């Protein structure tokens, strides 16, 4: 699943 | 230039749009992100997190039932309402306008946007930590032991609410504790949600990106898709666009936004 901001 | 645009809007018949912070920050909506984005000693990266709330659930409920509150007298703007009625006027002639946002302040619908994807969730939902129920909600407030808490300034008092009064599951045989049904940092989005998007993306002949960059989380993980299919894309933000430089509309969407989409 996509993590948000990419995780960044 | 504009008119080229306006040549491409004439044609559209599935158009989506993407809209960021910018689009509810003109609308006087806090990000609590950057400079001065603060809420008592803390910004969002530290409480928007699911560690915060294990750890400390009144607290981070003081911070998102205040978020909550201040909507009450936040409206949408020009940008929100020349979407609304896009999307009314165009479904009216068969066309279609789908809205694909990261806000979580509801703005759309206030505006009356119909056909809209919150990919980060909403404020006035609750997700039940128990049964994983997901409700609207836009009690005020959300429940009494929260009543005129949350205040922002850095010296205010922690409520520090017993976790058994903060909001619960109504299922009764449930009871669960329930949080907002927004995505925190370090969670991923739904997948259902995502492969709608995708669907929408594929069919679309137009896209706007809106209060935010094609360049930047969100928006990357789909222009690039749509691009790539040859489809316009359109940007309306305040961001630069450097001297030598697929179209780019600088300036507040309240004010760039509704004569585009005349
Ligand atoms: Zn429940």
């Amino acid at each position: 699943g996509v993590l948000k901001e990419y995780g960044v | 230039d504009l008119t080229a645009f306006r040549e491409h809007f004439a044609k559209a018949k599935h158009i989506a749009i993407i809209t960021g912070a910018g689009v509810s920050a003109e609308s006087g909506v806090p990000t609590f992100r950057g400079p001065g984005g603060f809420w008592r000693k803390w910004q969002a990266q530290d409480l928007a997190t699911p560690e915060a709330f294990s750890r400390d659930p009144s607290l981070v409920w003081e911070f998102y039932h205040y978020r909550r509150e201040v909507m009450r007298s936040k409206m949408p703007n020009p940008a929100h309402l020349a979407i609304a009625e896009c999307e009314a006027r165009l479904g009216q002639q068969g066309r279609s306008v789908v809205i694909i946002t990261q806000n979580i302040d509801e703005l759309h619908h206030r505006a009356g946007s119909k056909h809209v994807y919150e990919i980060h969730g909403s404020l006035f939902k609750t997700r039940c930590m128990s049964c994983g129920e997901v409700k609207a909600n836009h009690k005020s407030p959300i429940c009494p032991a929260l009543d005129g808490k949350g205040a922002p300034d850095p010296n205010t008092k922690e409520a520090r609410i017993p976790v058994e009064l903060l909001p619960r599951c109504e299922r009764k045989s449930c009871n669960g504790l329930l949080r907002p049904h927004v995505v925190w940092f370090g969670e991923t989005l739904d997948s259902d949600i995502l492969t709608a998007v995708e669907r929408e993306l594929e069919k679309c002949d137009l896209c706007l990106v809106v209060g935010t960059s094609s360049i930047v989380y969100p928006a990357a993980m789909f222009a690039p898709q749509v691009a790539s299919r040859g489809v316009p894309v359109a940007e309306f933000n305040m961001e630069c666009t450097p001297a030598t430089q697929k179209y780019h509309f600088e300036g507040p969407c309240g004010s760039t936004l509704p004569p585009a989409l005349e």
